[PDB]
């Protein structure tokens, strides 16, 4: 079972967000996954949450 | 000019 | 600004896991707002990725993502999530060397020589031969550059040498690859005339090859090109032009023929009779969508300078089967559509369709 979610962060987009190996991608992915994990951990059946994409939208 | 043909599929009724 | 797309994997059902996330969505939103500034109303959770792709990503209906090009190419790729995946709407990815060559030309249009254009076309031929990826941005550029050369050589009465006409054909063969039709379809969504412009540029350039550089024959994989000089021989046999193209999806070769009787050469013979044919052109020359018709034959061209022909016979092989009602048409550059004014059907064999047009 996989559920999707998106949100907009009021900052400036950078092409390093399109590179998963970039430290800028790692800073945002870890920052988002940690807070979402702390919020979704008490949900029954929860397994993992992962940031998979970053866009200029 | 530049020539070719156009063909349509058979439609019953 | 920064759209963050993530996924939540769970062991419950799609409706139960969803409902559980929405009920703590404001507690996850308040945790993320303590690390990053979030836009109001941006937090949207959904359990169905209508479009999901490695190139772009996942998104909902009508979502549109614009991403940059890759290495060597300059521009952007735009796509909108529809019911059938990420449809690319605007792709402006142009090779740097192609764009760099396009930018040297802007300094040459002023003082241009016949030898300068020939070396430019040659530099163009090498760039496409070395990097054969016909991206939509390339297709739009090559069509543009070739048309700027054609219009420059026509407006200067330059002469296309026989090595230069070979380079144009090589360029044509590369961008007329059967693997370029999908990208050609994307280009026509924006520049609905680019395929017609390529055909008009090829035809205009062919008129500039002098009789001294003929006969000349360039039979490639996706385009054939034959040009001959005229002598008192045409008053006797007439003009004949045959092609045999073998695509991969048919074991039978797709044949085409132009027959001009010796009676049509009664007036003062012109100078050169240039003919050419291709199969990919049939798939990139747009047909009316309201009609269920389609190009089921090789696009055949024939150019004679300062000469009007009142009767030309054309023989077209049928590529696809189960199609009926053959319709002899020519490509109208003015109205940008197939047209049947002057062309009538003579006879249809189980294999080829015979046409007869009152104009060439
Ligand atoms: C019709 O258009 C499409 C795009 O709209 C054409 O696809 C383009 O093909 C280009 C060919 O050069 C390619 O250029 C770059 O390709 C290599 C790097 O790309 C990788 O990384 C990309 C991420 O930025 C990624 O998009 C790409 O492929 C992804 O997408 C496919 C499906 O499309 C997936 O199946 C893949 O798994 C992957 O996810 C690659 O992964 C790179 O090697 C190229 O090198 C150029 O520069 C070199 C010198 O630097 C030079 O030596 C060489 O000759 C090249 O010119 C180049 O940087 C585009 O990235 C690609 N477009 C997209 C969106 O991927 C398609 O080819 C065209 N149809 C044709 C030509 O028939
Ligand atoms: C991401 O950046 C690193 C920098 O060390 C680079 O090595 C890597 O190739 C980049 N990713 C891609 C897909 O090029
Ligand atoms: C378009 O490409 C340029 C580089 O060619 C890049 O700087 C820009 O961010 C891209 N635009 C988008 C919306 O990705
Ligand atoms: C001509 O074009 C090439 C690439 O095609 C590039 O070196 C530059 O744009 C030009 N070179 C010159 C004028 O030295
Ligand atoms: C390319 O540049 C000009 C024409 O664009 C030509 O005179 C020159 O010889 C070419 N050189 C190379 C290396 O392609
Ligand atoms: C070339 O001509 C076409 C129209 O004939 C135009 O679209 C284009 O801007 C011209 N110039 C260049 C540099 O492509
Ligand atoms: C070009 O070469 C062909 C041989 O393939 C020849 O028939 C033609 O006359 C040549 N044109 C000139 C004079 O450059
Ligand atoms: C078969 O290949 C030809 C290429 O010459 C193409 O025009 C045609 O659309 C193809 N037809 C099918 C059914 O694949």
């Amino acid at each position: 079972t996989k559920i999707w979610g998106t949100f907009k962060i009021n900052e400036r987009f950078t092409n390093d967000l399109l590179n998963s190996s970039s430290a800028i991608y790692s800073k945002y992915a870890n920052g988002i996954e940690i807070q979402l994990k702390k919020a979704y951990e008490r949900i029954q059946g929860f397994e993992s949450v992962q940031v998979t994409q970053f866009r200029n939208g | 000019t530049s020539f070719s043909i156009l063909m349509s599929p058979f439609v019953p009724s | 600004s920064i759209v963050a797309g993530y996924e939540v994997v769970g062991s419950s059902s799609a409706s139960e896991l969803l409902s559980a996330i929405e009920h703590v969505a404001e507690k996850a939103k308040t945790a993320l707002h303590k690390l990053f500034p979030l836009e109001d109303g941006s937090f949207r959770v959904f359990g169905k990725a209508q479009c999901n792709d490695i190139v772009f990503g996942f998104g909902s209906k009508d979502d549109e993502y614009t991403l940059p090009c890759s290495s060597g190419y300059r521009g952007n790729i735009t796509a909108k999530c529809e019911s059938s995946g990420w449809q690319v709407i605007r792709e402006t990815c142009v090779l740097s060397l192609l764009e760099e060559l396009n930018k040297n030309f802007s300094m040459i249009v002023g003082n241009a020589t016949e030898a300068a254009v020939s070396s430019f076309v040659q530099n163009l031929s090498v760039i496409i031969r070395q990097n054969p990826s016909t991206t939509v941005g390339n297709l739009a550029s090559v069509v543009s550059i070739l048309s700027n050369i054609s219009s420059l050589s026509l407006a200067s009465h330059f002469r296309v040498s026989n090595s230069t006409m070979e380079d144009v054909i090589s360029i044509a063969d590369n961008i007329l690859n059967s693997a370029s039709v999908t990208n050609w379809t994307v280009l026509l969504r924006e520049e609905k005339y680019a395929s017609s412009r390529l055909l008009e540029t090829l035809e205009n350039i062919s008129t500039l090859v002098p009789p001294t550089a003929l006969p000349l024959n360039f039979s490639r994989k996706f385009i054939d090109w034959k040009g001959i000089p005229v002598n008192k021989s045409q008053l006797k046999r007439g003009y004949s032009y045959q092609i045999k193209m073998c695509p991969q999806n048919t074991s039978i070769p797709i044949r085409g023929r132009v027959l001009i009787g010796s009676d049509q050469f009664q007036r003062s013979l012109p100078e050169t009779i240039i003919s050419m044919a291709s199969l990919t052109l049939g798939n990139i020359l747009p047909v009316s969508k309201n009609g269920n018709a389609q190009v089921n034959g090789p696009v055949i061209s024939t150019v004679i300078q300062n000469y009007s022909i009142n009767e030309v016979f054309l023989f077209f092989s049928k590529i696809e089967s189960n199609l009926s009602q053959p319709h002899c048409v020519f490509w109208d550059f003015s109205h940008l559509q197939w047209n049947d004014a002057g062309c009538h059907l003579v006879n249809e064999t189980q294999d080829i369709v015979t046409c007869q047009c009152t104009h060439l």
